RNA sequence: GAUUCACGCAGUGUUAACGUGCAAAUUACUUGUCAUAUUUGAGUAUAGGGGCGAAAGACUCAUCGAACUAUCUAGUAGCUGG
RNA sequence: UGAAACUGUCCUUAGUGCAGAUCUUGGUGGUAGUAGCAAAUACUAAGAAGAGGAAAAAAACAUCUUAGAACUGAAGAGGAGAAAGGUUCCUAAACAACAUUACUUGGAUUAGGGUGAAUCGAUCCUAAAUUACAGAUGGAAAUCCUUAAGAAAAGGAUUGAAAGGGAAUAAGAUUAAUAGUUCUUAAUCAAGAGAAAUGGUAACAUAUCAUGAACUUUAAAAUGGAGUGUGAAAAUCUACGGAAGAGUUCUCUUUUCUUCUUAACAAAAGUAAAUUCCACUGAAAUGAAUCAAUCAGAGAAGUGGAAUUUAUUGGCUUUGUAAGAAAUUCAAUGAAUUGUGGUAUUUUUGCAGUCUUCAUAAAAAUUAAAGGGAAUCUUUUGCUCGUACUAAUAACCGCAACAGGUCUCCAAGAAGCAAAAUCUUUAGUUAAAUAGAAUAACGCAGGUAAGGGAAGUCGGCAACAUAGCUCUGUAAGUUAGCAAGAAAGAGUAGCUCUGGUGAUCGAAUCAGAACUUUAAAGGUUAGGGG
RNA sequence: GUCAUCUAAUUAGUGACGCGCAUGAAUGGAUCACCGUGAUUCCCACUGUCCCUAUCUGCAAUCUAGUGAAACCACAGUCAA
RNA sequence: CUGUUGCUUAUAGACGAUGGCAUCAGAAAUCGGUGUUGUAAGCCUCUCGGGUAUUGAAUG
């Protein structure tokens, strides 16, 4: 909704955070593993839930 | 509209050089309108003017 | 049209978030929450819940305090 | 390249729609470079961007059509397709003329034609369904004044 | 708490379509109804031998002649299969 | 082949030998390049970009612009909101996967950008209801009570509405995207700072004026529905007079079309409709009036006044704002214009009385007034949070870009009784699970048909048929209200005229008469009857 | 069921009869105006329901380019006795 | 020799197949014959007009 309270916000600006993937830096680490993050979710595909 | 078209159309189509390439030809067909399609057959038309 | 018509009208929230837990279990018309059992000052825990027992207890969270308390 | 940008913006710097935006189909080139408001405000400046004229709809058919109507050519038997009432109401027909008859009583009155007794007898006539018009109202009038003054 | 048409809604018939469907109940036409015992949103109240029911054992999150979920529980099986 | 562990014999030990359990888990075939990618009327030509229309027609080619042709048809496939979603919004680069072909497209990939309030909301108030301390109850968990039980709260506590109540902001411009939020101009509100008046007979009236405490009272906020009439505005239509631009024009058309606008907040030239009161007088031969009513010696009508309502001040025109804006043109920033009307229709908004209920159709915050008589213009500030986008034949809920479902606001022309069907304007769109060739059967959807006319069938199922309006006419039965649109019959077009219905020029409506024709509701819509 | 009537023809319909397997009075009996997306029978009208089928249109099905499943499957797949 | 291919091929046809021709080939308009409708547009008369006509019709 556009009316929405201040802290529920706050939480939908950090499940906007975390929907990104792994920066290249990260993913030149010797003895790396982590190359795409399994945690992502886009509003078409899962809901959130909240 | 899509549903009627002419019984007869008269259509002068021209072969012309490709401007790019110029070994291959294309074809340029145009409408001429006329009064009536009495006594019309196929013909050539040709400027032979300076 | 108990099936998919009548799903059109869900657009109300049973729940929304618990301040306590942090769970989407806070219902609203109750005022109170069904997972950990908000405003009742004991946090809610059973027996035949083996398992929810072990998702939200000592030690699966951060210990800020305990953790130090317990190794000095 | 496409101009959806440029047709969006420009169909709200000249406030018209989409469909009424005309870009030059030549110079696409030159409206590519237009990615602001501003710079298509130079192109409509130019006349390269064009606001094209609302689709002419003319009233000359229904104004023949009223004028036919006036003279009654098309009010005949088989054109009705409504009642007689949801044609003509007959309420307002009775509104109508009891405005018209209390207003030609109120005006004899008060001239001093007719005296406040003779005026109370035809207002209740009159309400009564006595007249069909203004002239049945006005020689039933004579007739009763010719009377009382004999 | 008259008769009808329309916006809407329903579901009488076709026992039409579809029936590994648009759809775990929909579509088309026909039909009915379409404001006062009317229609509808949001808030709120009522909870499982309970609720709610102009009453069909109907509805209570695709679950109802007793919901869903977890524990007792690897319930017992003179019966079937290996 | 494979590159770092393993084997033979004797004892000991067992989670020790699989073809089956609709066995469990994983992987894979035939079916099979098969069924399918067929609702939502529809695309075509030229050009551009791109690796991506080639070619012995390989008959089809995604995106953008232009031209043509079209659809939704203003209860919309238009412009916005509430819930729900949560960044899907905007731009650029890029197309491996995804949208039943493909995509240079995208609600998809990557990276950036974007949501501005004293005046809009939340916040504040209470509604149905909800929850505390103390108390009461219970073995317990906990239940009850919500002002009653209390040394608690002048009177009773918490929460409960982004549709109820509520201090106060508008126009224009602006952004790739936000805007009653930014900018320009102009306003408003709240909280601050710098022995006590007159007028009118009266109803009542005076840019603060002109004191008014405790206490009490009154009013407001704040109250159903139906139906009729009517004031005003807007839209549509139209009369007069034009200014500017555009369309058609060898056939005519002094022609058809487009623009001619103006806010909040205030002013007071001119002038309304309705209602209620006041003064004079006293009505019968009873009058006054409405569409309807209704009213009058506890006082009519008349004359003269007062007040209030009419989307801010005070309803409408007009004025300030304010033409300097905006609209439509012209020239190459500068110039031009921006009258007056209507006894027409619809919507909106008030008003006045009528009807209806064994239904009488919220409260509080908060505000004003009264009774009483105790006491003696300038300027400052205005905190917190929401604000992007969709709101649906693709952003929500149904496993999905699902023909299902989901609350509202605004609303043009023709025609008609009609917001019906049908067509069009402003806006949106031509894509929405791929197409080309051929034109077998059998299908699904839509039709027609000689003669007969329900003989078909369980059964007139399905289809046909009737159908609008006006006039004439209408039975048995009956709870006397109905049956009834009973049934049955006649008329209906086009053109040229005449008459009736008003006000001091105008309304579509009704009736009649000539003449002509393909003899007229029927394109769409539209009862079969007994 | 018997008698009438409806039809050319009536296990259907209607009107009578009634020792009624086993009707009957708020288990309510009888009556029925108006009403009914209720059940039943017969008339008129109309018609592809039918005699008896013919034919027209759109979308499929056919073939092709691209894309591309599922149910089912002991092994399989000519007959007579 | 046969097949492909062409005539957007027919006496054939779902696709194959079948039948015909393939440079004296084929296709096309135009004209004539032959039909259908009912008398065009500009000025009752022009007017037995005008329009259509193989698409699965017949000549040149």
């Amino acid at each position: 909704t556009g009316h929405k309270g201040f802290s529920y916000k706050l939480k939908l600006g950090k499940k906007i955070h975390q929907n990104r993937g792994v920066p290249q830096w990260f993913r030149m680490k010797t003895g790396n593993t982590i190359n795409y993050n399994f945690k992502r979710r886009h509003w078409n595909r899962r809901k959130m839930g909240m | 509209g899509i549903r009627s078209v002419a019984d007869r159309i008269r259509v002068r189509m021209a072969r012309l050089p490709i401007e790019g390439e110029e070994g291959k030809f294309y074809t340029l067909v145009s409408y001429v309108p006329v009064a009536s399609f009495k006594g019309l057959v196929t013909k050539t038309v040709e400027e032979a003017e300076n | 049209t108990k099936g998919t018509s009548c799903r059109g009208t869900r657009h109300n929230k049973t729940h929304i978030l618990c301040k306590r837990c942090g769970k989407r279990s806070w219902h609203l018309q109750k005022q109170r929450c069904a997972s950990c059992g908000y405003p009742d000052a004991k946090m809610r825990q059973y027996a035949w819940g083996y398992k929810a027992l072990r998702r939200r207890t000592q030690g699966t969270g951060r210990m800020r305090h305990l953790k130090i308390a317990l190794k000095r | 390249v496409s101009l959806k940008l440029q047709k969006r913006l420009a169909a709200s710097v000249l406030k018209c729609g989409n469909r009424k935006v005309w870009l030059d189909p030549n110079e696409t080139p030159e409206i590519s470079l237009a990615n602001s408001r501003k710079a298509i405000r130079k192109l409509i400046k130019d006349r390269l961007i064009i606001k094209k004229p609302a689709a002419m709809h003319s009233r000359a058919r229904v104004v023949e059509r009223k004028q036919a109507k006036i003279l009654g050519r098309h009010t005949g038997h088989g054109k009705r397709k409504g009642t007689k009432n949801a044609r003509t109401p007959q309420k307002t027909l009775w509104i109508i003329r009891m405005r018209v008859l209390r207003r030609l009583l109120l005006k004899y009155r008060t001239t001093g034609k007719i005296d406040k007794h003779m005026y109370h007898d035809f207002y209740l006539k009159v309400k009564g369904n006595q007249y069909k018009n203004k002239k049945a109202l006005m020689e039933s009038i004579f007739k009763a004044l010719e009377e009382k003054k004999l």
